[PDB]
């Protein structure tokens, strides 16, 4: 099978500026390739075809270009409705697509805001212990979220989940919860949630002591 | 802080008839111009008409001239699409948006989420 | 005038079947090959299987090769998946797609991708049964303060399927909500927590309360939301 | 037993 690699995974861009997509295959293609566009919760859309055929409805400021392995969509002035994830796609031997690279839109740093939360009586008293820490309003998306308990690293009891850039400010939020059994919940004290971001000068954490919230 | 609900859409025969609805919630829209928008499958969105504020007047896209009508409830915070003559060229969803430029400029902040409308058969 | 409108989707346990419909209108269906395509959550474009415009020649990827069966009815302008014995791991998104037959008056010819898309059908292959969430608070205190913000919230954990919708205060609560994305647990039920940042100085006057609504369980959650000591 | 066949009229 063909492998397609595109690179960058994300491109953090404004309206305006030339954007340049790669799209590499893992052995010729010749020009039997298509570029597309995503939307969070759309169907994909057709933009090129045949390596540099631009499909119909499509505005000319996308071109492609390339044969062989190494392939480009060009964009030569983004704008808003092109923020989207970009997918290529070869037909020269069955039917593979690249796994996306992500145009996103660029503004300026913002650390986020760090807020931890006990897990309430109620879920206790049924058996369980979630703790959630929220990363509120962001930028850019890297961030490194770290459960301490008494002082100790966690790792393999947590899940993450991320917003999608807001509409209004182009800011991310992120929630990681971490989940105990009772029993263990009340073996420990201090339970913390340490968050660096290139926005903090120092790692944020925020912590509680079990039974005095 | 602003939310528009679209109704209306559906299935209609070629030379028939629909009317598309746009209700806002958390802001009176008195005062502000409402457009609708297309977008037919694998294209960009397209102008179909605005009704600016009352007497103020609409526009319209050469594409749906003589078809198709905007008009306003102020008291039901509602604008409306009236299509007349339909034809499956004009198969898409439809969008509506206010422009908060009370001025007309078109700052576009707030849009409805799409109705289908098909014209078949 | 091209639409590919998909149906059929829905839960099915493992090892169980369901058919796909994708019905087109606004083209000459019967003279188009069509394919099926797919999507996991979070997941990039699988291509699933092709099948020629008059139904005589069907290819399949590997994966789904002796469980699926690609088939149209070119009088009815409808193509179908048929997918049997099915397994967590075919949850997707699933899109028909058109065969971009593409000429010109040169007679250059061309193939092989996907130019008109149907809207999606969601299959969620699961052994779960059906379960309204349990709503927790996510209480405020000092420990969610910063500045003078204070965030607070709701935890909606253990819940099958998706979705599950979060309103605040009957709705009259919008500006500073984020509801995150469910994430499926090792248990296979989902949770996700809906948050809302708030001026501290209203901690002690406002009441502040989830609405959570989980339509396939019938499940209608009032929370109210009430501040700790941390 | 050729996948990438024109699947199409023509």
């Amino acid at each position: 099978e063909i492998v397609l690699t595109q690179s960058p995974a994300t491109l953090s861009l404004s309206p305006g500026e030339r954007a340049t997509l790669s799209c590499r295959a893992s052995q010729s293609v010749s020009s039997y390739l298509a570029w597309y566009q995503q939307k969070p919760g759309q169907a994909p859309r057709l933009l090129i075809f045949d390596a540099s055929i631009r499909a119909t409805g499509i505005p000319a400021r996308f071109s492609g270009s390339g044969s062989g392995t190494d392939f480009t969509l060009t964009i030569s002035s983004l704008e808003p409705e092109d923020f989207a994830v970009y997918y290529c796609q070869q037909r020269s031997n069955w039917y593979t697509f690249g796994q996306g690279t992500k145009l996103e839109i660029k503004r300026t740093v913002a650390a986020p805001s760090v807020f931890i939360f006990p897990p309430s009586d109620e879920q206790l008293k049924s058996g369980t212990a979630s703790v959630v820490c929220l990363l509120n309003n962001f930028y850019p998306r890297e961030a490194k979220v770290q459960w301490k308990v008494d002082n100790a690293l966690q790792s393999g009891n947590s899940q993450e989940s991320v917003t999608e850039q807001d509409s209004k400010d182009s800011t991310y939020s992120l929630s990681s919860t971490l989940t105990l059994s009772k029993a263990d919940y009340e073996k420990h004290k201090v339970y913390a949630c340490e968050v660096t971001h290139q926005g903090l000068s120092s790692p944020v954490t925020k912590s509680f002591n079990r039974g005095e919230c | 802080x602003v939310q528009l609900x679209x109704s209306g859409g559906g299935x209609v025969q070629x030379g028939x008839s629909l009317x598309l609805s746009c209700x806002a919630x958390x802001x009176x829209x008195x005062x502000x111009x409402x457009x609708w928008x297309r977008q037919x499958p694998g294209x960009x969105r397209e102008x179909v008409x605005x009704x600016x504020x009352x007497x103020x007047x609409x526009x319209x896209x050469d594409s749906x001239x003589g078809r198709f009508t905007x008009s306003x409830d102020x008291x039901x915070x509602x604008x409306x699409l009236q299509x007349x003559x339909l034809x499956x060229x004009d198969x898409a969803x439809y969008y509506c948006x206010x422009x908060x430029x009370x001025x007309x400029x078109x700052x576009x902040x707030x849009w409805g989420x799409g109705t289908x409308v098909t014209v078949s058969s | 005038q091209v639409q590919l409108v998909e149906s059929g989707g829905g839960v099915v346990q493992p090892g169980r079947s369901l058919r796909l419909s994708c019905a087109a209108s606004g083209f000459t269906f019967s003279i188009y090959g069509m394919h099926w395509v797919r999507q996991a959550p979070g997941k990039g474009l699988e291509w699933v299987a092709l099948i020629w415009y008059d139904g005589t020649n069907k290819y399949y990827t590997d994966s789904v090769k002796g469980r699926f069966t690609i088939s149209r009815d070119n009088s009815k302008n409808t193509l179908f998946l048929q997918m049997n014995s099915v397994r967590a791991e075919d949850t997707a998104v699933y899109y028909c797609a058109r065969d971009a037959h593409y000429s010109d008056s040169s007679g250059y010819s061309s193939w092989g991708y996907f130019d008109y898309w149907g809207q999606g059908s969601l299959v969620t292959v699961s052994s779960a049964s059906t379960k309204g969430p349990s709503v927790f608070p996510l209480a405020p205190s000092s420990k969610s303060t910063s500045g003078g913000t204070a965030a607070l919230g709701c935890l909606v954990k253990d819940y099958f399927p998706e979705p599950v919708t979060v309103s605040w205060n009957s709705g009259a609560l919008t500006s500073g909500v984020h509801t995150f994305p469910a994430v499926l647990q090792s248990s296979g039920l989902y949770s996700l927590s809906s948050v809302v940042t708030v001026p501290s100085s209203s901690l002690g006057t406002q009441t502040y309360i989830c609405n959570v609504n989980h339509k396939p369980s019938n499940t209608k959650v009032d929370k109210k939301v009430e501040p700790k000591s941390c | 037993v050729d996948p990438n066949a024109n699947p199409n009229v023509d």
